[PDB]
RNA sequence: AUACAGUGAAACUGCGAAUGGCUCAUUAAAUCAGUUAUCGUUUAUUUGAUAGUUACAUGGUAUAACUGUGGUAAUUCUAGAGCUAAUACAUGCAAUCUCGACCCUUUGGAAGAGAUGUAUUUAUUAG
RNA sequence: GCUACCACAUCCAAGGAAGGCAGCAGGCGCGCAAAUUACCCAAUCCUAAUUCAGGGAGGUAGUGACAAUAAAUAACGAUACAG
């Protein structure tokens, strides 16, 4: 399983 | 290999991995897997380590462990067996799954310090088992991950250590004392760590111990364990060594130590004199020359002369600041012996 | 041709490798070795386009030079290296040991084994003749000349070799009821007991096999591999067991 | 805002290093530079920028997604080791070779292929003669 | 000292205090990370006493109450801090309700024995309406048009709310004050159910 | 690094250059398509087996690259001198196993008898 | 690659010296007409004292109504004036 990210 | 040929990859031998080889883990700037900790350092690691190895024994490892790590009271509370599993596995000596176990080792010291203490003699057991079987099968890896792994457990116990440095020493005179050269050089390393951070009252009791024990190969591995201390980098000094320094003369000017400690401390001068620039060792050329003059007396004046002799001899005068001080003490020397010196 | 051609164009490569036609134009040119060119995956097919573990073949020259591959009990470092059947391939660093078994689709399959049944394989007697000084031998199927062989040992029977001395721990005799992987023809890949073999001197000998689900065909003796007795195969099997 | 989630991860110890693919979600953008998608990368798996790869991106028609794939090393060491030259030059890793062109570096060739030995006996000897 | 000692404390502390609850000790640590896998571990419903239940009908001013939300904060094992944004906040319970009199209430229910208390509350109204008439400036702070749903984040830091002004707009928890407001950007892009 | 130890132009060795590419004039079992044999053959290389039958290391029987002197209008043209190496060229070197008395000790030691390359050609014997 | 031979042809101080691809591109063949003597070995493969050297093998790009697939070059109102 991945990993989940947000910027700005 | 002085010209290095056109290829990107050529072929390294395993004493020259080893040659290049130096434990000391803080230089390493690189992000570290325990860095980021939203609950525990070993739980950080391990499942970064789940992924990345796939090795059998491993494997088993994490289905053991994987059930009583989840949170850090699951792991203070079933300490005993994870550190009985890891102790376990690490003595099977796979090179294949030594990189996480060695890796969590450290890592579950870093979680329960204090409580580690209690840990702390067994692992030091089972790392030497490993590095000591490390020699029969040739892996620079295998040798680096232990050293890192020990060089860890001083960082995190460092506290605890120091107050009775010459207890951790003691666990390690075999590795220092050790017939092959490098464990000794790596091991120093790692217990140069903990003198550095000793304070001086704990360290005279330490020089001491060491000096006494003077009295195979633990010669040179503390003359690397000094020399370690006190050097930090490219031509410069660590702050400690003036005070480390202070401590090892006063005891070597000391009747009571053997004379071969006094060998050492010339054995000392050589390497920093020769590592250090002229301007990091002015505080130590100090802390000489007032203490050889505070201590002079006739019953330690066959011992003034040596170091004296050794350190115009050392760098020949370039690395001495002023000739005229050590004349000075020449002449008082030669007012307050042995006529070869 | 007037000698050896040097270069192996996909279109004419061996069907079951499965590359993709549109990628290039050339495949791997099975190296010499062991096994036949067209009944050969070479180590390059088997690391890229099987495991998916390399993306390209430099990658796979990289990973070769590091030693961690390692073809019946050796390293290999080779990217044509041949290949074939019953061979163990074993990657130490990922803990994976591989037999190469066609599948009923009649394609090399990704079978993991355990350390265990990794320590051998088995090769089915080629030839068994006299060597210099009188000294007995047997030629597998993979080009393996062992000497001092058990007499009982005769052509066409399989011979289980132990990787790390090369030597022969046991040996089946070819008999009906006797459990047998077929190694060609269009019927290439499924398992089964030998019922009766057709003798024909100076032809070449047809054996009756007939599988769990009691359908029996026939095949040409040099495609038969005895694997084992019925119910007792000494070597873990794919899925599918060889039906259809 | 902008999203970007990693699929198929798939662990390789003997390159030491983890694949997977890339969906970076970016309404009303354009689209996302590598080197951000590197950095971000690296905090979020939590290796050093260096070890981070992404190539092969590709937005969708209409734009707001985009699909690439990434690799993770772990270590800076293993991808200086592993890892091809020019993308290497692309994250700066490696500094670009400069050669001439294939026509002249040909030339270059066989001309020296006409010459026999060092030639600094017959340049002296050249030399004496004019 | 350092935030790793922290966590040894805490957990030191937690682990006492199991100790002084109680087997019991690893059935209940293995019930603490239950909800990680995918399956019902509370059976509680023959524990259940419907009958003796005290029932309580509380009256509120607004017309037509839409929807409910409950924050309950929860010890994290994970780190050992109640999921209580502030001190004040500790084990404290609150409920939000929302309806089509364009108000958003908060309430405490911490004391189950007593009835809700109401702490603070917002009114939207004609005020709010958008000048622009353009759906990507519909980014007025407070409601103008029916309110259907109301959630509060986990973390007891905000509550969430929705309805026929086309609008998500997310409020403080302690203030009722207006943080973001978030528009759907859609004509018929009506906010139904939030979670 | 007092043999050298680094890489490294040149030169001597080793390997390869019979692969790949291009056009269709020719030929009606001629190649060719399927099919069979090589107990009638050669086969670099790969892979697996496989050789107990001056030496603390021989010679230039050797020179390249290299230094230096020249001729020619002039070439991957040249002659005279001086060097120096090898996986290049030549030379070349107090063991084992059987029958086993004594049946001494009863695993065992053991008198004595013995036996012990490969390659080519021819002949012969066994198979 | 070498020897002698049969022709062609290049240079010379006239004593001699040496010379042989529609493979890749670019040309001639009409006096009437048509893709660049482009970039790279990054890929897939092949050769070597070999990861690293190379390959006009190959790949990339350049031109064009030979063919084939999809679609722009406008869409929506209001008013005035006439039969």
């Amino acid at each position: 399983k991945g990993k989940n990210l947000s910027f700005k | 290999q002085t010209t290095k040929s056109s290829k990107r990859y050529r072929y390294s031998s395993f004493k020259a991995r080893i040659d290049d080889l130096k434990i000391e883990p803080a230089r390493n700037l690189e992000k570290r897997v325990h860095d980021y900790v939203e609950s525990s350092h070993f739980l950080a690691s391990f499942d970064q380590w789940k992924e990345i190895n796939l090795s059998a024994k491993f494997t088993e490892f994490a289905a053991e462990i994987e059930h009583d790590v989840q949170t850090l009271p699951q792991i203070l509370y079933h300490d005993k067996k994870i550190f009985n599993s890891l102790v376990s596995f690490i003595n099977f000596h796979d090179e294949f799954s030594l990189q996480p176990l060695l890796d969590l080792l450290a890592q579950f010291c870093h979680d329960l310090g204090p409580d580690f203490l209690k840990f702390y003699e067994e692992a030091i057991k089972t790392l030497i088992n490993l590095l000591d079987a490390a020699i029969e099968f040739e892996s620079s890896n295998v040798f680096e991950w232990g050293f890192n792994c020990l060089a860890y457990i001083f960082k995190y116990l460092s506290k605890f250590l120091v107050k009775k440095l010459v207890l951790t020493c003691d666990l390690l005179i075999p590795l220092l004392s050790h017939s092959k050269e490098y464990l000794s050089r790596f091991s120093a390393e790692a217990l140069s760590f903990l003198v550095r951070k000793c304070p001086v009252s704990n360290l005279r009791e330490f020089v001491r111990s060491v000096f006494e024990k003077l009295e195979t190969n633990l010669y040179e591995g503390l003359l690397i364990l000094f020399t370690e201390s006190m050097t930090s980098t490219q031509e410069t000094l660590h702050s400690k060594a003036k005070a480390i320094m202070s401590v090892l003369l006063h005891e070597a000017l000391t009747k009571s130590s053997p004379e071969r400690s006094v060998s050492l401390l010339s054995d000392i001068w050589m390497n920093i004199s020769k590592y250090a620039s002229i301007e990091s060792l002015l505080p130590v050329y100090e802390v000489m020359y007032q203490d050889f003059n505070d201590s002079l007396d006739a019953t330690n004046i066959d011992r003034i002369l040596k170091v004296l002799t050794t350190i115009v001899f050392s760098e020949s005068g370039r690395k001495i600041p002023d000739w005229n001080k050590i004349t000075i003490l020449i002449e008082r020397i030669m007012s307050q012996l042995s006529q070869d010196k | 041709a007037r000698g050896p051609k040097k270069h192996l164009k996909r279109l004419a490569a061996p069907h079951h490798w499965l590359l993709d036609k549109l990628s290039g134009c050339y495949a791997p040119r099975p190296s010499a070795g062991p096994h036949k060119l067209r009944e050969s995956l070479p180590l390059i097919v088997f690391l890229r386009n099987r495991l998916k573990y390399a993306l390209n073949g430099r990658e796979v020259k990289a990973i070769l030079m590091q030693r961690h591959v390692k073809v019946d009990g050796k390293v290999r470092t080779d990217t044509t290296y041949p290949a074939g059947f019953m061979d163990v391939i074993t990657l130490d660093a990922t803990n994976e040991n591989f037999r190469l078994v066609y599948d009923v689709k009649g394609r090399f399959a990704v079978h993991r084994i355990t350390d265990e049944e990794a320590s051998y394989k088995l090769g089915k007697v080629k030839k068994v003749q006299l060597g210099k000084k009188g000294v007995p031998y047997v030629v597998t199927h993979d080009g393996r000349t062992i000497r001092y062989p058990d007499p009982n040992i005769k052509v066409n029977d399989t011979v289980k070799i132990d990787l790390a001395s090369g030597k022969i721990t046991d040996f089946i005799k070819f008999d009906a009821g006797k459990l047998v992987y077929v190694t060609g023809g269009r019927n290439l890949g499924r398992i089964g007991t030998i019922v009766h073999k057709e003798r024909h001197d100076g032809g070449f000998d047809l054996v009756h096999i007939k599988d769990s689900l009691d359908n029996t065909f026939v095949t040409r003796l040099n495609n038969v591999f005895v694997i084992g007795e019925q119910g007792k195969p000494y070597i873990s099997l794919p899925k599918g067991k060889g039906i259809k | 805002a902008v999203t970007i989630r990693t699929r198929k991860v798939i662990s390789n110890p003997l390159l030491a290093r983890k694949q997977f693919v890339v969906d970076v979600l970016h309404p009303n953008r354009a689209n996302v530079s590598k080197d951000e998608l590197r950095e971000k990368l690296a905090e979020v798996y939590k290796a050093e920028k260096d070890a981070v790869s992404v190539f092969g991106f590709r937005t969708q028609f209409g734009g707001g997604k985009s699909v690439g794939f990434g690799l993770v090393y772990n270590s800076v060491a293993e991808a200086k080791k592993f890892e091809p030259t020019y993308r290497l030059v692309r994250y700066g890793l490696a500094e670009k070779v400069e050669k001439a062109s294939r026509q002249q570096r040909k030339q270059k060739k066989n001309r020296d292929k006409k010459i026999f030995g060092t030639g600094k006996r017959l340049a002296k000897k050249v030399a004496r003669r004019n | 000292e350092n935030p790793a000692d922290k966590r040894r404390r805490l957990a030191k502390q937690y682990l006492e205090n199991l100790k002084s609850e109680a087997d019991i000790i690893a059935s209940r640590l293995k019930e603490d990370v239950a909800e990680q896998q995918g399956r019902v571990f509370r059976y509680f419903g023959d524990k259940l006493l419907i009958s003796e239940a005290k029932q309580s009908f509380t009256r509120v001013g607004e017309n037509n109450l839409t929807c409910i939300s409950c924050f309950q904060p929860v010890l994290n094992k994970y780190t050992f801090e109640e999921s209580s944004n502030g001190d004040k906040n500790k084990g404290r319970l609150f409920a939000y309700t929302v309806s089509k009199d364009l108000q958003l209430t908060k309430y405490d229910i911490t004391d189950f024995s007593k009835r809700p208390k109401k702490l603070k509350y917002a009114k939207g109204g004609a005020k709010y309406i958008p000048t622009s008439k353009h759906e990507y400036e519909n980014t007025t702070e407070g409601h103008y048009d029916e309110i259907l749903t109301v959630a509060a984040s986990p973390d007891g830091k905000y509550v969430v709310t929705g309805g026929r002004d086309r609008k998500l707009i997310v409020w403080s928890t302690e203030s009722l004050s207006p943080v973001k407001v978030i528009p759907t950007k859609d004509r018929r892009g009506e906010v139904l159910s939030l979670a």
